[PDB]
DNA sequence: GGATTACACCCAAGACACCAGGCACGAGCCAGAAAAAAACAACGAAAACGG
RNA sequence: UCGUUGUUUUUUUCUG
């Protein structure tokens, strides 16, 4: 009912700034309380940065969910948008 | 953290930054309320639970 | 120096009463601009 | 009068800016201060 | 020309627009700092004094 | 023996 099957998205498919912003905070607060990590990591201690090189690989096990402005919404994975 | 201060803050769009600084850097508070009448009478004794 | 004086607060009324006018006009996802409500202001953000 | 005066003492204490009538006091002659000026203004709770 | 059908019309009654005064509000930037000041009149007890 | 609290109210002269 609210939910937009797969097909038929149609909101612009990179990724607004504000998103890059929520997913880092939210990725890099996870990961800096116990969470998995699910790239390798060589020197870097930061949960941020490693937030941000994981988000550079594209895999990032986030589903970003767009409220449309009458209340219906679509969701996206974070695995297929395009990142600038 | 006056009013101009907030609209700036809404310019960049930063929520969550402006939730925090002003709940959690400041006057932080937990209440309770009844789902029928909606209002906050709740009696509540939490070591009574 | 009087001048300077009066318009500075004059202009901050101004300033004041534009941002609580304007406040929460969202640019949504569709591309349209619209208030709290959900009335429609602009169709496309300054039209392009 | 009685009454009167019990309906000037419960309108004052919810609010000591009623226009055309004088304004209650305390023993040090400031004025009270009712919710309604509490909440209004620049220092009351909205904007302060 | 009295009688007879035909009607002219108008004027007081009543509904309404509105009305310019008056009459109120009611607002009149931001952040920050320091020192300096803040009720009392009368009353009946109750220690007080010389009687 | 952790714990451990410090006024309001106005007015004023100032700072950017
Ligand atoms: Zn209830």
């Amino acid at each position: 009912e609210l939910a937009i099957l797969k097909e038929e998205r149609t909101t612009t498919p990179y990724l607004t700034k504000y998103e890059r912003a929520r997913i880092l905070g939210t990725r890099a607060l996870q990961i800096s309380m116990n969470a998995p990590v699910l790239v390798d990591i060589e020197g870097e201690t930061d949960p941020l940065q490693i937030a941000m090189k994981e988000l550079s690989q594209r895999k990032i096990p986030l589903v970003i969910r767009r409220y449309l402005p009458d209340g219906s919404y679509e969701d996206w994975g974070c695995d297929e948008l395009i990142v600038d | 953290f006056g009013e101009m201060e907030r609209d700036c803050m809404i310019a960049h769009g930063a929520a969550g930054f402006l939730k925090e600084r002003l709940m959690e850097a400041s006057d932080a508070f937990r209440v309770h309320v009844c789902g029928i009448c909606g209002l906050m009478s709740v009696i509540a004794n939490l070591k009574k639970n | 120096l009087i001048d300077t004086a009066v318009k500075t607060a004059e202009t901050g009324y101004i300033q004041r009463r534009l941002v609580k006018a304007l406040e929460d006009i969202m640019v949504h996802y569709d591309g349209t601009t619209r208030n709290s409500l959900g009335d429609i202001i602009q169709f496309l953000y300054g039209e392009d | 009068e009685v009454e009167q005066l019990l309906q000037f003492h419960v309108a004052t204490y919810m609010d000591n800016d009623i226009a055309g009538q004088p304004q209650a006091l305390q023993k040090s002659g400031r004025p009270v201060k009712a919710i309604r000026a509490r909440l209004k203004g620049k220092e009351g709770r909205l904007r302060g």
